[PDB]
């Protein structure tokens, strides 16, 4: 009754987070590419940072997910 | 204002005009020509110096 | 800790708005300044209002990092029931930044106090 | 203290100046006392120095480029800096007419040079 | 937790050691420096002066 | 009604994870773009971005302690 | 149970605040190390600006985070 | 009171909402400074003074929302 | 009674979420100030008349939603 009604609603508002994990991954990807044209970052160097920033950024949509699907 | 000296001045090119040290402290536009611009207009410019003091 | 915490700071905050009105007793000329219109007597959420919100910044602080701290007992018994090793890393580096925020707050409420001094002189 | 001096002669030379509202090559901008280090290009404007009072002098600059040192220093570099009453009427709207015509009716670098003439030309009249 | 903040701390507190000593040079250690030029200045000019 | 509550207190918790999102990006983006300019590589921008991403990460891992606590405890 | 069901909603709301306390830290530092690759603002000068005010940034997601663990 | 006692629960959390603007008012007359003390010219004038008013009028936000929060 | 009680809570609760609005009002203007006047020379005059003006427009929302707040 009470315990599985609200277990839809676990899952629901706990989503919302999606808009940081969403847009963090453009964020990124627009400096990277406005930036690769100025010559010559290319093989390595930037490609470095703008890999390893976008799993940082990334790990904000897995946490969220995983209390989401635990309730549901 | 009687003897004179050979003297010499150098010309930097387009790509030695923006690998210089603080060639970003000036509010210069990327977008347009300002590396190539400001490189072979100091030509004309040291051409017209060497052609007045010769 | 923390009821100490809250008494102290309220003493400090109120000899910030006496000391004000003391010295204003012999040169006033208001506080504000002037403009096109007259709206600034109702905005009068500083100097004596701005007292209460700078010392609360204290006892505030005191409260959210006693928590941080506090929460090792929940997390202790997820650890000894993937590797145990990530809390010994977040614990190390939770524990530099409250150190660290020590001096950054004492800094912070010297820099506030300086303010008022040049303010009710000038 | 501007240090406007072009390719033939020098304007303000000394430091003996307050304002300098000169066209660059963004906006219509004006140097006051201590401006930032801006070294942008010029562009053909109008470079009205305003000394102290309302002693402006509306230089006609056919473009150049506005260094602006750190130590206050603006030294408007053009290279062409005549008066506004230098230019006759009669003569400006005989140039205007000329570049128009000219303009998309060829190839190679005519077409280029008389789409940029007419913008110049179009300015300095209507600042007159 | 206490076992982690003690070797923590203990490897901070030898950098920060030699960090202190060095920082000193030019302070405690300058201060010799300085009064020795200062002693060897005064001193040509005593030398100078009864000359 | 307090096992419909703790449902609910992990899944509204969760709104915070907008600021940490965004941030990791924020700060990529002005060191990736500043280090084109010549010649922030080694350390000095390299170093700061590792330093700085944990003061906007902080606010992500102390909201999701509160929002872990009251399906657990 | 009225009162026990509100305590446990009253620290999830109140957490929405973190997201102007966690884009500030960032938003200071973005500042900071876009204008440090300017020379030559490096040892100090700078380095005081930033410390002090990612403080003051930080102050209302603690003072937030207090009223949330109090219930 | 059942229903007296939920609602000061609740007027506690939704009233603390109002965070994100104080939170990121204080880091944008931080960050624009920052940049700005970098040339032309110096930091502990001119500017010192906008950014010390600045950040103690955009915090006057935060304090009156957490007044009616822990008064509820 | 219950119900007037109850809606009396949530209504400065909900009513405080407008603070995001004013306090980043103040700070936009605080930035743009601030890096406006390195560009000489409006420091005490012209930038700072329309300074202060400028504040007390941004102000006045924060002031009348407040006041629905602790009326309620």
């Amino acid at each position: 009754q009470l315990v599985l009604a609200a277990k839809y609603i676990g899952a629901a508002i706990a989503t919302i987070g999606l808009t940081g994990a969403g847009i963090g991954i453009a964020i990124v990807f627009a400096a990277l590419i406005n930036g690769t044209s100025r010559n010559p970052s290319l093989r390595n160097t930037l490609f470095p940072f703008a890999i390893l920033g976008f799993a940082l950024s990334e790990a904000t949509g897995l946490f969220c997910l995983m209390i989401s699907f635990l309730l549901l | 204002g009687v003897a004179f000296e050979p003297s010499v001045f150098p010309s930097f090119s387009p790509i030695s005009i923006e690998e210089s040290p603080k060639l970003s402290e000036f509010e210069l536009e990327e977008d347009q020509a300002i590396p190539t611009s400001l490189s072979q207009i100091s030509l004309t410019n040291a051409i017209l110096n060497a052609m007045a003091e010769g | 800790i923390y009821i100490i915490g809250i008494s102290v700071s309220l003493w400090i905050g109120l000899t910030i708005l006496g000391l004000f009105l003391n010295k204003a007793v012999f040169f006033s000329l208001f506080v504000p300044s002037g403009t096109p219109l007259p709206l600034v007597p109702v905005l009068v959420l500083i100097e004596l209002l701005s007292y209460t919100a700078r010392a609360i910044s204290l006892g505030l602080r005191l409260a959210a990092n006693t928590l941080s701290g506090h929460l090792l007992m929940s997390i202790l018994g997820n650890l000894v029931k993937i590797f145990g090793l990530i809390p010994l890393a977040g614990i190390f580096a939770i524990v530099i930044l409250e150190f660290a925020i020590a001096c950054i707050q004492a800094y912070v409420f010297a820099i506030l106090t300086s303010s008022y001094l040049k303010d009710s002189i000038y | 203290k501007v240090s406007l001096v072009a390719p033939h002669q020098a304007i303000f030379t000394n430091k003996e100046v307050s304002q300098v509202n000169l066209p660059a090559s963004s906006g219509e901008m004006g140097v006051l006392a201590n401006h930032v280090p801006t070294v942008e290009e010029l562009a053909p404007g109008v470079v009205e120095v305003i000394e102290s009072s309302g002693t402006a002098s509306k230089y006609f600059v056919s473009g150049g480029f506005a260094s602006i040192l750190p130590g206050s220093k603006l030294s408007i570099s053009t290279v062409e800096a005549h008066p506004l009453d230098a230019f006759s009427s009669e003569n400006i709207k005989s140039l205007l007419a000329e570049a128009q015509k000219n303009a998309s009716s060829a190839d190679e670098t005519v077409a280029a040079e008389a789409a940029i003439e007419i913008e110049v030309l179009e300015a300095l009249q209507a600042a007159v | 937790i206490l076992l982690v903040t003690f070797l923590g701390f203990i490897a901070l507190i030898s950098k920060t050691v030699a960090p202190l000593y060095g920082e000193m040079a030019k302070n405690r250690t300058d201060h010799v420096v300085g009064l020795l030029n200062q002693a060897r200045a005064d001193h040509v000019n005593a030398v100078k002066t009864r000359i």
